[PDB]
DNA sequence: TTTTTTTTTTTTTTTTTTTTTTTGA
């Protein structure tokens, strides 16, 4: 209880300092006009864009990663107008997990998608445009120019779509006497940028520089279009990015067209943008304007704590830290070997390292006999898109194969991509839809703690657990909470359809060694008395479409299972309780990996979350209509017909078994600006979590942690972020010592920081 | 496995006809 | 050979309804009791199977497993020409490695095999026919009465 | 003996509802 003291004392400076941050009006003159983002469309090159200043303010929350940085973000949410977003959907659910465990929090979603980020702009090119910055000292309107130029691509293409969709929407409620605060409720569907301009993005080192400029840029746009009282009121955005400085970093890939050799190179993040920048740092005055977070909660060590500091803060590496992380190296030939270790998540600082390590584990687990299961993935790519491609490129001359010699990472999430076990590509012509199709296996293990990396539909066929576990749901309805308080009656359908076909279950523990035959006469003695005040008898189930049938109907099944558990419980004490409860609304049968739900009625459609630890089950087919949304796309919408296509099922934290949908992904990078729809990836999208990147560790904490470490490319930056994702440094195993062998560091934003913890006007929060 | 039976094939020979092509 | 939801109304008791949770393959006994009573027992769990030599089948695909083996099957059923085997899992092919020797010659030494055991006989049409038919299947023209009637003595 | 070439994130619009089983040469 003692543990929030500081956060809740602390973070009250930041509070009485965002609140005159976004209430502080600019000039008549300053404020971006509409006639700006007019003539922003009708430039076609970025090179006579008019040097042109957006008004902004920042105020940074840097502090260790599970340094508990979220408090703060959840005092401002609750006591601020703001618009929470995240770097990346991980983390934008991760703050919504975070932020709905103490109040209530608005769907929180993407930055990007909240200044209008779409399909086709995933793939585009985003650093084409060159710019000779007339600075040193950079002004501020050439640092923007610099930032709306990188993402020129995409800058113009957000403003032509926002601008040439026309007017209405606020125009319209303003003149009501010639009530804006009320006009995004009245009119929905409104940009959430359009009701504040406190605008918070967590874990904002993910992001790139060219993105702040484009924020506050977008923020402008929706504000200009839609004539805000915000606009009206002269007001200017406030970007609250919290994040690691020193734990994140962001990377640009460029992908050249003729040499087919994708490129990913360093880049400057938001947050080192903003600590770095003599001309940021002075119109921001990030010196009344930074908050530090200083303490690591999670961990419990000592020795462990005081290797993070020497690491994060750059000070020197004493003899010390050296025999310290001494006691973690474990030889090379350990990590790799799948027989040690078992559960420790694996790092390597190679993609290519990581796809060899899952295959070895996959042949001991197969040769020694989880289940080594193979699952079918494919790929659709299109004739006249790699002969228009092909033409476009000054080479003519290029093989399909080599065309997915490196454009399969550029064709679908890239971390799950390139970080898969698979067969050999069967590129074969399936031109009936005018298509080539490609046909591959990415081989998974059966029965892991695998994560969804997509976006899921998920489908609930039933739960998977014990009687304890099931009258713990329906007693907390912490499932209902889960789907949202706006469309419970959905919930408590399912529920009610599951309790009237899992009355099966009892009877077969009814036949159970060990029992008196008046142990189990007094059971169904009991079953008995309790049908006297309800066996499965003939129930009447099912309720209209009305509110008070599922607090009615629902409520006697809800008391008559929680009865029915508690009943037997006392009858058989925990051995009734431990019972494994299997509910379904179909005949389930799951024999080795396949499963058969039969057919689905869809009972209850909701939607998989990427955060959510699943665990994988088997793949059955039972075609279901819901995830068969296919409406190009019809042209593999008729072979999935054909071919009938795989659902993955997954099962959640709480044990209960989920089909989900495939996964759809396109291709559209070009030279020629000309970006067109050439191939789609149909696959399943899941994670093993047994092993991954470096640079991809540093989105989520893991439990247990062995790293490979690469000599010669060694980097302190990713040491520290590979040590740093787990709690205690017990269970910690590494290849060398990083301290102990040669690593290029780059202490450069480490001073900053130490220069940042010795200003007066710099708020730190223990 | 969950098996609940509370949760068959048909017969393909004429048990009715009400229309047929008369030839005689 | 019939389908699991085909028959969903028919509330069998268990056995009976997992054999045929994707297609099961079903022995019927037609027949008369002393009294003239129609019978129609239907037997359930026979299965139609082959032999493959254990070498041969791990060196001409690699099935370092008599699952891996199952899954080349299936990604065969999946390639099949005519959309026939939908669905089709690495559960419907249940493989085991037997220790039989080939009748032909006296020289011959026994071998290991991989005892394949496929529902649905169909199947077992195309996976002797179509499945890399390179390889030496043995006995996948043996029908499940065949099946039946001898692996029951008596 | 030179000798490489490492890592990431974003891509929505909704919650139910018409089933089919010999093919080849």
């Amino acid at each position: 209880a003692f543990l929030n003291f500081t956060s809740m004392h602390g973070v009250q400076p930041i509070l009485k300092r965002i609140r005159e941050l976004s209430q502080q009006q600019l000039d008549g003159a300053q404020v971006p006009h509409l006639q700006w983002f007019r003539d922003v469309a009708a430039l076609e090159s970025p090179a006579g864009l008019p040097l042109r200043e957006f008004p902004f303010a920042v105020y940074l929350i840097t502090g260790n990663a599970g340094s508990g940085k979220s408090t703060c973000v959840q005092t401002i949410n609750e006591v601020l107008d703001c618009v929470v977003t995240g770097a990346t959907r991980i983390a934008a659910q991760n703050m919504y997990a975070k932020l709905s465990g103490a109040f209530l929090s608005r769907p929180i979603n993407t930055i990007f998608h909240e200044f209008g980020f779409r399909g086709n702009h995933v793939q585009a090119q985003l650093g084409q445009y060159p710019y000779t910055l007339t600075s040193n000292p950079a002004s501020l309107e050439d640092l923007q120019r610099r930032d709306l130029t990188y993402y020129w691509e995409v800058i113009l293409d957000l403003t032509k779509r926002a601008l040439a969709a026309s007017r209405n929407e606020f125009r319209a409620l303003a003149a009501l006497e010639r009530l804006t605060r009320l006009a995004p409720a009245t009119h929905g569907a409104l940009p959430a940028f359009t009701r504040s301009n406190v605008i918070v993005i967590d874990e904002a080192g993910l992001l790139g520089r060219h993105l702040l400029t484009a924020v506050v840029y977008c923020w402008w746009m929706i504000n200009a279009l839609y004539h805000t009282p915000q606009y009206a009121a002269r007001l200017r955005p406030v970007l609250v990015c919290v994040g690691s400085p020193t734990q994140t970093a962001s990377l640009e890939s460029t992908f050249e067209h003729q040499k087919l050799r994708c490129s990913v190179r360093q880049s400057e993040n938001v947050l080192t943008y903003l600590i770095c920048n003599r001309t940021l740092r002075e119109y921001a005055r990030l010196s009344y304007s930074w908050a530090i977070f200083i303490n690591n909660k999670r961990c419990v060590e000592h020795e462990f704590g005081n290797l993070m500091k020497v690491l994060e803060y750059g000070l020197p590496i004493t003899e010390e830290h050296m025999q310290f992380v001494d006691r973690f190296v474990v030889p090379e030939n350990y990590i790799t070997n799948p027989a040690n270790l078992p559960g420790w998540t694996r790092l390597f600082s190679s993609h290519k390292e990581v796809s060899a390590y899952m295959a070895k584990l996959h042949a001991y687990l197969k040769v020694t006999r989880f289940v080594v299961f193979t699952l079918p993935v494919l790929t659709f790519v299109s004739v006249k898109e790699f002969d228009e491609y092909r033409r476009l490129t000054h080479q003519p001359g290029l093989t399909i194969e080599k065309w997915l010699t490196a454009n399969a990472s550029r064709i679908t999430n890239y971390s799950q991509s390139q970080d898969q076990d698979a067969g050999h590509m069967r590129c074969e012509v399936h031109s009936k839809q005018q298509l080539v199709v490609a046909r591959n296996d990415v081989t998974y293990v059966l029965n892991s703690q695998i994560a969804v990396t997509a976006r899921l539909r998920k489908l609930v066929f039933g739960f998977s657990g014990t009687f304890r576990a099931f009258e713990a749901v329906l007693r907390d309805d912490s499932f209902v909470k889960t789907q949202g308080e706006t469309s419970v009656e959905f919930a408590y359908r399912f529920l009610s359809r599951l309790i009237f076909s899992g009355l099966i279950s009892f009877y077969n523990f009814l036949q159970r060694p060990g029992l008196d035959a008046t142990q189990r006469t007094l059971a169904y003695a009991r079953m008995g008395e309790l049908t006297a005040e309800i066996f499965y008898c003939h129930y009447t189930p099912g309720e209209p479409e009305t509110t008070a049938a599922v607090h009615t109907q629902f409520a006697l099944l809800k008391r008559a299972f929680l009865g029915r558990f508690r009943i037997l419980q006392e009858l058989f004490g925990e051995a009734f309780e431990v019972a494994p409860f299997s509910t379904y609304v179909d005949n389930v049968i799951f024999r080795g990996c396949e499963m058969l739900t039969g057919s689905p009625r869809g009972g209850l459609m909701s939607v998989a979350l990427q955060t959510d630890n699943y665990t994988l089950m088997g793949y059955t087919y039972a075609r279901v209509f819901a995830f068969a949304d296919e409406l190009a796309t019809a042209n593999v919408a008729e072979l999935l017909e054909e071919a009938p296509l795989p659902y993955v099922v997954l099962r959640d934290q709480h044990g209960f078994m989920s089909v989900v949908n495939t996964n759809i992904s396109e291709f559209v990078e070009s030279i020629d600006s000309t970006e067109l729809a050439m191939a789609i990836n149909a696959d399943y999208g899941i994670s093993s979590k047994l092993a991954m990147t470096i640079t991809r560790s540093q989105g989520l904490s893991l439990d247990k942690v062995a790293i490979c470490f690469t000599p010669g490319n060694l980097r302190l930056n990713s040491a520290y972020v590979a040590m740093s994702r787990t709690t205690s440094s017990e269970f910690l195993r590494m290849n060398l010592n990083p301290l102990r062998e040669r690593h290029e560091r780059d202490d450069v934003i480490s001073e900053h920081i130490l220069s940042a913890l010795r200003d007066p006007n710099v708020v730190i929060v223990y | 496995n969950f098996y609940n039976p509370y949760l068959t094939q048909r017969h393909t020979y004429y048990s009715e006809c009400d229309e047929f092509r008369f030839i005689a | 050979v019939e389908h699991a939801y085909g028959m969903r109304a028919a509330q069998f008791h268990a056995r009976f309804m997992d054999a045929i949770t994707p297609t099961g393959t079903v022995i019927t006994l037609l027949g008369l009791t002393p009294e003239g009573h129609r019978v129609a027992v239907h037997v359930y769990g026979t299965r139609q199977y082959f032999y493959m030599n254990k070498e041969e089948v791990d060196r001409h695909l690699q099935c370092r497993a008599p699952r891996d083996l199952c899954e080349r099957m299936a990604a065969a059923l999946r390639e099949s020409p005519g959309a026939s085997f939908r669905g089709i899992s690495a559960d419907h092919f249940e493989a085991e490695v037997v220790e039989r020797t080939d009748v032909y010659y006296y020289e011959t030494r026994p071998a290991l095999f991989y005892r394949v055991y496929v529902r649905s006989g169909r199947v077992l049409s195309y996976l002797c026919d179509n499945f890399c038919p390179a390889i030496k299947k043995y006995e996948g023209g043996v029908d499940a009465t065949t099946r039946f009637i001898l692996d029951n003595p008596g």
